[PDB]
């Protein structure tokens, strides 16, 4: 019984233009993930994470090595996140004049279908807000906004999912429940989650980690 | 249109002032050309060029303001097509609404006047005048959005 | 030999609208900062740093409690940033029009006095960009702005000095040696810096810490 | 007034092309002035308006964009008067240079071409209309940066 992946980042680099001279934010990462998977990725602040989570998200190319989403191939990027990939940003990213099951709906709408009220509201309920479709952005406190950006992520029935340290403007029990819930549907809906984080509160919900320093990337267990 | 219309909805305001203002010069182009029918011409000819200036000039104003969440659409996945097709169409139903408000408004205005000053109101008279700073204001939208398709989705991961 | 304190915050609390509720961003944070110390604000993401960092630079009025910086005492909050305090803030925040010299310079220019190029020159070359001064923002890496960030915030001589994870975009090399330029001119000028950040390989360079809780402040000397 | 000065050095070209557009608009005034010494006196009062708007929605992109430089600059102290001043120093040197530039040539334009079509140049006909212009671009400059001293400085502490 061994799945096939879900993501495979083989030797993926990325070098930047840095002033006159260059950067190399990310140098020859190797990741993969499969289904009910809670990737963290951890390291101190500038050695890749985010754009780790970048390039397995196809926010941006590699300049060498590859970033290879199975069930995606023949896919241009914007496809790639369109079709398979869900987004949990750093910041919520809810747009005001929308309510909040309608943050749902519209990734039904742009995905090209008829949007579906019935799973917008199942979903809203999943992530704790039962009943709290029609709020506006304004009445919702951030944790329940990020509650929204996580349903919005699942309205697609994605197989990857990334998270962008999501729980960064969050206090400890905010933090808690937030990152409990990530793992939940994690497992519930099988999932390939990859989530950065600075808080090691948090690595106990994870199943394995990469480890970051300088654009080097470590695949641990521990 | 979906993120469209419900712009227009929750910034109705901003939104019904700019109609108001789009309406207000098509009356007074179709009055106009009401009494109309080379000075006259060239009043009417500049007066598009204000009305399309002015589209120009809130239209930019606007995207520019939503450039975040047209970031967050585009890392979600939408598509260059689908937005420009959003922009477009909360730009045209704008300047509809502006365009049949002021020729309705100003048809019935010259249908009372037209006793005291001579004035001829056919349907071309307010047709031609109406579909015209329609497209005078679209062309200007297209000028306007001309760089929605532009937006960096990785704008949506920073903070 | 007792100096008196640069900074004084007692009991400052800042509570914010969180949606319908309220959230308290900050919860009776007492700090003491005397030249010559580098304190370091620590904390996991989302229990008060930067809003503890934006009180004590007056970018923010705290709802209840007080933010004291000694010497300022009848000035309103732009003021007395205008004329004691320096910001280290982790973007670079050069403005793009402007020379490297000139992000020195026009801190002279607002604070209302002719600019002087030669201790514009002076503080580049302190940071470790001497005769750098004519380069464009396009021309900088990301830790030479950073210095200029740096250097900026010395052109005033402030008697404070806030620097909000400025390496939070840099790899180990450069962090640690910006780090070590933040302390060796805290000593140098016998400024009082806090300096807020999340990265435990920075915290031997610090004279003491404040714990971060949820809001909560707890200053420690370990 | 530095910060103003700079961003014209850096960004040259949209600042000429602006600059140019406001000086022919004052050229197309100068002659149309100088021809005219009802339908004369109302084409200049709209185009009057026109390069008012023209200076307003060119201005209010300027400063929207400029936003986060104007967040760091209040971040670090400068005030609201200091603000202000640089904001309206800026548009009015830029104003001041279009004017000036479309002033002369008109003059020196209507100079030679008074031969063939009736042409009166005076120094009114061509300091009334360019101070005119200049103070109408003024007000609307004003009414375009009015949230310039807005802007909230915690935006400086953002990514």
């Amino acid at each position: 019984m061994s799945a096939a992946p879900v993501l495979s980042i083989t030797n993926a680099s990325v070098v930047y233009p840095d002033g006159i001279s260059t950067v190399t934010a990310l140098d020859s990462a190797n990741v993969e993930i499969f289904p009910g998977e809670l990737v963290a990725i951890v390291g101190e602040s500038g050695s890749g994470k985010s754009t780790l989570l970048s390039i397995a998200g196809f926010l941006q190319e590699p300049t060498s090595g590859t970033v290879t989403l199975h069930g995606a191939e023949g896919l241009d990027a914007t496809s790639t996140r369109r079709e398979h990939i869900g987004f949990v940003f750093q910041q919520p990213n809810l747009l005001g004049s929308l309510t909040a099951r309608e943050q749902l709906l519209i990734t039904d709408h742009l995905r090209g279908i008829k949007p579906r009220k019935d799973r917008a509201d199942e979903l809203l309920a999943r992530v704790g807000l039962k009943g709290l479709g029609g709020r506006r952005v304004a009445q919702l406190s951030g944790g329940q906004r990020q509650r929204v950006n996580i349903a919005r992520a699942l309205m697609g029935n994605p197989q990857l999912l990334l998270a962008d340290e999501p729980t960064s403007a969050l206090d400890a029990r905010l933090s808690k429940e937030i990152v409990e819930l990530l793992r939940d549907v994690t497992k519930e809906f099988a999932l390939a989650t990859l989530m950065v984080t600075h808080d090691r509160s948090q690595l106990a919900y994870a199943d394995r980690f990469v480890e970051m320093a300088d654009g080097k990337a470590l695949q641990t267990a521990k | 249109m979906f993120l469209g219309i419900r712009d227009i909805r929750a910034a109705a305001g901003r939104f019904a002032l700019i109609a108001s203002v789009v309406g207000l010069i098509t009356l007074l182009i179709v009055m106009l050309t009401g009494l109309t029918q080379s000075s006259l011409l060239s009043m009417q000819a500049f007066l598009y060029i204000i009305s399309a200036l002015v589209t120009v000039a809130f239209l930019t104003v606007w995207t520019l303001q939503r450039t975040r969440d047209i970031a967050v659409l585009a890392a979600l996945g939408a598509s260059k097509r689908y937005l420009l097709i959003d922009a477009l169409g909360q730009a045209a139903i704008i300047l509809a609404a502006g365009v049949a408000l002021g020729a309705g408004i100003g048809a019935l205005l010259g249908w009372l006047i037209a006793g005291s000053v001579p004035f001829s109101l056919g349907w071309v008279s307010v047709l031609g005048p109406a579909l015209g700073i329609w497209l005078l204001g679209l062309i200007g939208a297209t000028i306007a959005v001309r760089n929605v398709t532009k937006v960096d989705p990785q704008i949506a991961l920073g903070a």
